[PDB]
């Protein structure tokens, strides 16, 4: 996969996140690491032929 | 006549415009071509287009 640690702050650039507003913009990041890529590949093909 | 190759890295702004500098001075003939082209393709994609 692509390192998680050299692509989470590619991204934590372009979406450009202050640090002191409650903005829609903090919550673009929850939930991304390699583990939930290799269980929602998965659960695509396995329940495709199932 | 040792083939160079650069080492950069995608979330640097500066050092994709400080590249310009190199391939307009230096010939493209030196660098190796795997290097050459993933540089060349990242100022394409960032600066230009």
């Amino acid at each position: 996969l692509v390192s998680t640690e050299a692509q989470i702050q590619k991204m934590s650039q372009d979406l450009q996140l202050e640090a002191l507003t409650i903005q829609s913009e903090t919550q673009f990041l929850t939930g991304i690491n390699s583990q939930a890529a290799n269980d929602c590949f998965k659960t695509l093909i396995a329940a495709m032929l199932s | 006549q040792r083939t160079m190759s650069l080492d950069f890295v995608t979330t640097n702004y500066m050092s994709l415009i400080s590249g310009m500098w190199l391939l307009t001075v230096v010939p493209n003939d030196m660098f190796i071509r795997e290097s050459l082209v993933a540089c060349q393709l990242a100022i394409i994609n960032t600066i230009i287009y």
